């Protein structure tokens, strides 16, 4: 009943990041302190991290293990905009604001972050463990992959929409906006695809499920807390980025048909402002009036 | 999202099933409550505000010292005594975003509506404090609007020049061909559109210095234009814009046409040169005999008959050209190439069309010149003689470059201040100072037939907007009523003021006694024909203004013919792009587009109702693409027999509507009189 | 050296099925004899089923095994076109000028031919015969790709472009157009992508992955031959389809950067008609003499 | 296949194990047995030829009528007592197909190269019977060798200009660069390389007036130069062939380099246009110490200091730009910058690079101005003086725009008559001859320069075939003291013409009075250094030929300062690319690519081998590519240190070095004193 309008949204959403000029980002760039910019530079870094798993394992993955060749296409197509737009775009940005040394030391920086690596580590697993046929381990994928979708990448989107908000760093900032508009459609759907198959389970199953669900989700949510500390300290801002993330995650488990699991908080508003013609011959009774 | 731009979008969210149209007048106050005033700098009096405009090269010394102090702030006075509120918020927008004075920094806004519309005046007045008041109720009642170039730079020290519409010229030689290039390159940097005939260009394959098939033709000629169009334009501040003109019986005629093919190479096609086909009546007979025509190499042409190609009559001159050994012809099937034409325009809406005949047979100024082109809009219709730029020292033969003078009556506002008279004849001082206070260095022949013909385009805006607030459908023949008998009103007071002028001053333009005006021919069917409204409405709504009369009109040309005429050229209607925002006006004599149309500024979206639009008019606020094209081009050409350049008449298609369409509506408006066909927009 | 390179002529080459009114054939269609409509039915049917096989499976499984984060973008891209934008023309073209009946029919038959299912079935062996770290199972499957995208589908493109090129059915001619346009650098990448493999091994292992690739050539060719005749003896083109198959499994090589198998023929003119050194630093020293 | 096409390739087919060399001998045979006698022209007499050329609008008869037709039938006489014979067939081929003068549909043939020598002679003299007659002799001799301008075009009506290159100095304003534009369009119309300095053009992102960020900079004029030159292609048959110099230290520097780069963009890559680069000594001390460098742009430093940036000196002025608050600058890599040069010629063999301060270190007008760029073959190394050309209607101040005759010495056929001195006075005279009666009536500045400058470029050929032939190896020691001792004797009779020039007119060039010339500090090294050869092969090689010594030195410095020179430049190296087939010598002071070059004319293939190529000097005749860089470097400069201007040095480089070996030998031409370096062509 949906994916027809996903595949028609997905498609018609269709950008590149060469259609935003970013050359007027430079000054409001240059002005952010030596700590903002560390921390911009890390929270896009964590992003592209992100995108190029997404990209390159869990779309292609899930797309290999769904029945459907529409329900295929969309997710062909959500996995190219993972690596081959959204991932690229941060190079992009990259390329623009920062000198090769320090684009160098961030993806260095990526490699040996302990946070990154176990949060890649745990959704990639569950991306890998995938048996054909076997629609439990398909249900545990698409769960991390609405978790990277709708939660996950939430702790790096904070930053540039904080920023966007005060009408600082918008050439930058409407790319993410981009970004952040498709994942918002691919968290649904990947979510819808997994309620289905949650469906079809026994009572008993369903509150495995539940289970397994809420577990990775406070494992994640833990591991992305010393996350946003080791980030945002440094800029003043853990602490509204945590409501951040945690208002996120409420809307993954939403994607998933569960209920919302940590209390309302205040967003920071200025997070939330951030937000060929037919030929006819000519006919000589056409040249008299 | 800023509170004015809330206010604004709250029009598309429907009450009762309504538009909130009011809901726009509550946005401007917004917009001036907390944008306009907090962000507009202000002086304890108008002398401090004079003194740091000028000082800071802001303002002009020079039009500020031909008034008193007194004088100047009676002015201003004057124009602030109108406490003029801009109706819509778009309004408002457009001129505080493209008009009003800011600081170097680009923060602050220095100039107000009635400031700009006072400093505008005094520069109009060039000395005369009535004058000048006069000037400021003209603007501030929104009776008249000077030309964005016009409105934009007068009275400021950074500015470019007062004109923006530019027709030059070339003559078949490098030389021309490099000052062609030197002039457009000038002309650009001061902010105006440059028009070049490319007709007199020999074609492609054709001799240079008898060696053969050694010209590129006028396609190279327009990578040259085009890549010096890219180069200058306005100091990276606009795309620089120029138009290419090709008689269609040139036989680059194609290939001029295959630059706007999109299948066009990188090497044949140009981006930013517009391109326009002069179509004489011959064409237009060829293709409806399906006779196949012949395009002619017009180096051949003049060698044989030491005249261009151009410059001489084709319906007389098209049979001996075809019987002609030693004139080089191409074989072609105008109906093919009229439908190249139409599928050209379905694609881009390229190129523009000029029906020559139809310009030359009303066209006063024969004897100087027949009209070979049009501008970059499609509404200057002059004659223009070419100039030969000869080699280093050694002088060149300076010819005529048209360069008209651009400013619109607002027909609304004109109209229901019953002050045809007062308006037209205000306007055509205002353009004649503009055109005296003009003095280009860099394009001679533009500075020479500025000096002689002293040519002005004083065009029209808000036709459609005045007859969907008084109950009359664009396509009706009450609105083709009202505009013969408007635009008759407004030609005989422009010929009227022009004729006060030559005879005041004692003078009128070059080669004037030639024209039409001196032997009166131009006034026949003016002294025939009465030009009184046909329906009782049209009737009462120019109730309490004098409409002349066929008496009336002899008087004129008794007087034309006694005291001469001061302007060649006087009437053209623009298409106004954005000064009809400021004016809260619909763009030129067209029909609107969209009752309501949407714009994307920065990262906000913004809407502007049509000027006066709302449940009752609705219905007569027709969209453009919903009209008959035929209707449309009957209004045009009844517009047309009062206006001596041309209209910038865009036509407006449904995608529905194929090629044949397109050529049956350019076929009939050549069949009506129409002079000029500017666009093809399709829905 | 050609990645950034290949991705940039990819995306810019991005176009959908909506941008092309199919409508406009049926004026031209209506014109054709029973065998034309029959040859172009089925030709189109196998074109499709091909494509599909392409979409499914044969880039998503090179992307997979293919190592680099940016090839496996372009990859991805190639994935996207076939599944979302090939798969969608494809079905268009077929729902534009046949009833829902008579498209099933034309699927069976084509499901069921011999000629058809041999290649299909050689392709798809070889892109399951891919172990993973094994460059060598890897090389043969890109060589079977590159010979799906520049050599097999051209005995199908030749009838739409010999229509093309006369003015019938123009608006579905501009589509295969588009995607023979895809396929063409499709075949041209995944070549490039084979030649590092090669390149990376022995003589004796290269003579024997050039008589892989030979062998395979001549195995598709032969069946091609036949293919050719089954479809094409009925309106009279085969000798020069034959021409053109030939042609192509030439470029199909060039593209492997192998030397051309058959001879230079000249093709049906109808159809033509509708067709760095080593950067090494200054290092100081090399300013003193 | 014609019979001599099949004579010329079995030259590659070996027999016993050797080429067959003399197969070609045959060919020439052929060649004239069977097509040039056949297609050649007769008269009954030298009368009918003569006229039948002056009537048909083939010759100007202005040169003719000079002489009485006994003194011209002399002229012929003694033209074709030599009794010239082509050695190679590849050598009569390119005469009669490039330079020898054919019909108007060019079927036959109407110039021999008997005639062709006869009537350049006829023309150099300017009625002087004698000598046209040496003219003769020096040319049937093979001795000098006009450029190819002055060859093909002497003489004849449908002729272009006898200048071969052209370099233009554009200032900083629109009027100039339309100008520049004009002049390069009127100068490749008369078929001549044009050079364009856009140093003193403002960088990208600089103010036009008050306006910032406004300038398109150096890339908008190149594509404008681009697209000039497009145009004007010598009527469609030479592709129109531009150069644009620009300044290592201008802002621009990188974009102008990226106009070459392969993956550049359509709206930057620039592809009928050259680039070279100019290179003060600054920049590679500042690469040198790896301190990072700054490029400049041009318009601050010149509000600031009233000059332009390439108008004085960087090596004293950079500091000072530097700690300018008021000059805008950027910083870059000088090391990374010398990479990117390096990657650019191997890819493309882009830009050219000028070592300024090894062209000023010698320059003998300093006075006049500094050489801040070169010609499009990166030989000509002259002053230029920027032109202020002004607004219409005002007057230009026209400056100095380079521009010199080529002309070369076959230096074995000199050798060999052991007549530097006659062939050397008699080239010059020529040269003088070609700039006098030059008159270039669009090129304003290069009129003046022309005028005033008396610039002329006396080049020599044939260095490695007279070296290979003669058994010396060209890397050799002994080469390198030929070279020395030929072009010191060269250098020593070019100023003893000049001066003897100077005394029979009884004027110099213009501001002569400060050059070294006037001053003696140009002789120095020549009175205090002894140039004879250093071993006695060499000096057995100029045996019969008295070399000049230190004494010989001192009274020519004496003999110029009491009378002066009448050429402010007189020796350049130019390329000589096809006009050396015809003299069957090695093109210009570069080592021979290739033994035998395998060309294809037509639908047929052909082997030109290098010039006395034997079984006994074919390891003498080794190739460019093969050779070491260092040693070619070192043989350039040995020559340099004698030539006035450039040299065009093109670099042989193997595909397996990498742009570290480029840069190296980038640097070690620089540390010789190298001031020109013109290809890096990779095998
Ligand atoms: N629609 C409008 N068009 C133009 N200016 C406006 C508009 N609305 C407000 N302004 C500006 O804001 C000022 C405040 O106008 P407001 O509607 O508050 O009342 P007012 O009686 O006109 O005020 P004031 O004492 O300024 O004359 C106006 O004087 C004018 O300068
Ligand atoms: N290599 C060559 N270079 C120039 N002209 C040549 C050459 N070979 C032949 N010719 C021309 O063709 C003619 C053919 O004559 P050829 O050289 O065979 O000897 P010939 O008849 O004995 O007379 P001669 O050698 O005295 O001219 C020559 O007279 C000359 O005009
Ligand atoms: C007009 C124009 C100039 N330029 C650049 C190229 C010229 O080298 C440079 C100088 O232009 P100028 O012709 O000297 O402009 P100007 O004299 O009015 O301004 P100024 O007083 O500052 O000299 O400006 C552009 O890049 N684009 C343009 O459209
Ligand atoms: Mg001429
Ligand atoms: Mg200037
Ligand atoms: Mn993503
Ligand atoms: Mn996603
Ligand atoms: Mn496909
Ligand atoms: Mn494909």
């Amino acid at each position: 009943d949906f994916t027809q309008m996903f595949y028609n949204q997905n498609v018609k959403q269709f950008w590149l990041p060469e259609e935003i000029a970013l050359n007027g980002d430079l000054l409001t760039w240059k002005y952010l302190g030596k700590n903002e910019q560390d921390t911009y530079m890390k929270v896009l870094a964590g992003l592209t991290l992100l995108d190029t798993e997404q990209g390159n394992t869990g779309m292609p993955i899930v797309a290999e293990h769904v029945d459907g060749h529409q329900r295929k296409a969309v997710l062909n197509f959500m996995a190219m905009m993972e690596n081959a737009v959204h991932a690229k775009s941060y190079s992009n940005i990259f390329m623009t604001l920062a000198p090769t040394e320090t684009i160098n030391e961030v993806f260095e920086w990526v490699k040996q972050n302990k946070y990154l690596q176990k949060k890649a580590q745990m959704i990639v697993g569950l991306y890998k463990a995938i048996q054909k046929d076997d629609e439990i381990s398909l249900f545990k994928a698409m769960v991390a992959s609405v978790y990277l979708e709708s939660f996950l990448f939430y702790s790096g989107f904070y930053y540039p929409l904080y920023f966007y908000g005060q009408g600082k760093l918008m050439q930058s900032g409407e790319i993410i906006n981009l970004i952040l508009r498709d994942e918002a459609i691919h968290g649904v759907y990947v979510g819808l695809l997994a309620q289905e198959i949650y469906n079809k389970q026994t009572e008993e199953k369903k509150a495995e499920l539940r289970e397994f669900a809420i577990d990775l989700l406070n494992q994640l949510y833990e591991n992305e807390l010393e996350y946003t500390e080791d980030l945002y300290d440094q800029v003043g801002l853990s602490h509204d980025v945590k409501k951040f993330i945690r208002y996120n995650a409420n809307k993954a488990l939403m994607n998933l048909g569960f209920d919302p699991y940590f209390e309302e908080e205040d967003i920071n508003p200025i997070v939330l402002n951030g937000l060929k013609a037919t030929v006819e011959p000519l006919k000589d009774d056409d040249f008299y009036f | 999202v800023p509170k004015w731009i809330q206010l604004n979008n709250e029009i598309m969210i429907q009450k009762d099933g309504k538009f909130q149209f009011d809901k726009d007048k509550e946005a401007v106050h917004s917009y001036f409550v907390d944008y306009i005033n907090q962000n507009t700098v202000f002086f304890h009096n108008l002398k401090e505000k004079l003194d740091y405009l000028v000082e800071n090269q802001y303002y002009e010394e020079e039009f500020l010292s031909l008034y008193s102090f007194e004088d100047i702030k009676e002015v201003f006075k004057t124009a602030y005594a109108k406490k003029f509120r801009f109706p819509s918020f778009m309004s408002a927008f457009k001129f505080y975003n493209d008009y009003a004075l800011k600081t170097n920094d680009k923060k602050k806004i220095l100039e107000r509506y009635e400031d700009r519309i006072s400093i505008v005046a005094l520069f109009f007045a060039n000395g005369d404090t009535e004058k000048a008041k006069e000037y400021v109720n003209l603007m501030i009642n929104q009776e008249y609007q000077p030309s964005t170039p016009t409105f934009l730079n007068a009275g400021r020290k950074r500015r470019g020049e007062l004109v923006s519409c530019f027709l030059l010229e070339v003559n078949d030689s490098l030389n021309d061909i490099s000052r062609a290039i030197d002039i457009s390159m000038q002309l650009s940097k001061l902010g105006g559109g440059v028009s070049l005939n490319l007709s007199k260009l020999r074609a492609k394959g054709e001799a240079i210095k008898d060696v053969e098939n050694a010209t590129k033709g006028v396609v190279g000629v327009m990578k040259l234009l085009d890549n010096a169009f890219r180069y200058a334009d306005q100091m990276g501040q606009r795309q620089g814009s120029g138009a290419a003109y090709l008689n269609i019986f040139h036989r680059d005629i194609n290939d001029f046409l295959d630059t706007k093919k999109i299948s066009a190479d990188e090497d044949v096609r140009v981006k930013t040169l517009s391109i326009g086909v002069v179509i004489p009546d011959k064409f237009v007979e060829l293709a409806r005999e399906d006779k196949a025509a012949y395009v002619f190499y017009p180096h051949t042409i003049y060698k044989e008959y030491g005249q261009h190609m151009d410059e001489m009559d084709m319906n007389e001159m098209y049979d001996k050209f075809v019987d002609n050994p030693r004139v080089k012809k191409e074989k072609i099937n105008p109906r093919k190439l009229l439908e190249k034409l139409a599928m050209l325009r379905s694609e881009s809406g390229y190129p523009y069309i000029m029906f020559q005949d139809n310009v030359n047979k009303v066209h006063a100024n024969n004897h100087i010149s027949k009209v070979k082109f049009s501008n970059l809009c499609s509404e200057v219709l002059q004659a223009s003689q070419v100039s030969s730029y000869t080699d280093y020292d050694e002088e060149d033969e300076i010819g005529l470059d048209i360069s008209c003078n651009l400013g619109s009556l607002n027909i609304l506002n004109v109209m229901e201040h019953k002050s045809i008279e007062k308006t037209v004849k205000l306007a055509t001082d205002s353009l004649t100072h503009v055109s005296e206070t003009t003095d280009i260095r860099n394009a001679p022949a533009v500075r020479r037939a500025n000096k002689a013909m002293k040519s002005i385009g004083l065009g029209a805006m808000n036709l459609h907007g005045y007859l969907a607030q008084n109950g009359i459908a664009y396509e009706s023949p009450e609105a083709r009523d009202f505009a013969n008998t408007f635009f008759m009103m407004v030609n005989f007071y422009s010929i009227q003021r022009s004729a006060e002028i030559a005879k005041e001053k004692g003078e009128t333009f070059d080669q004037y006694e030639g024209s039409t005006y001196a032997t009166g021919e131009y006034f026949d069917k003016y002294v025939s024909t009465d030009f009184s409204p046909k329906y009782e409405k049209i009737a009462n709504l120019f109730e309490g203004m004098h409409i002349p009369t066929t008496e009336d009109w002899k008087k004129l040309k008794a007087f034309v013919a006694e005291h001469g005429m001061y302007h060649s050229y006087r009437l053209c209607i623009a298409p106004t792009g954005s000064i009809s925002y400021v004016q809260s006006s619909t763009a030129s004599v067209m029909p609107i587009m969209e009752r309501i149309e949407e714009r994307t500024y920065g990262n906000s979206k913004t809407y502007y109702p049509m000027p006066g639009l709302a449940s009752n008019n609705w219905f007569f606020y027709k969209e453009a693409y919903d009209m008959d094209m035929f209707k449309v081009v009957d209004m045009i050409a009844t517009i047309q027999q009062h206006i001596d350049q041309g209209i910038s008449f865009t036509l407006f298609l449904k995608d529905t509507m194929t090629t044949r369409d397109l050529n049956r509506i350019d076929l009939y408006a050549h069949h009506r009189g129409i002079k000029t066909i500017y666009y093809a927009r399709t829905k």
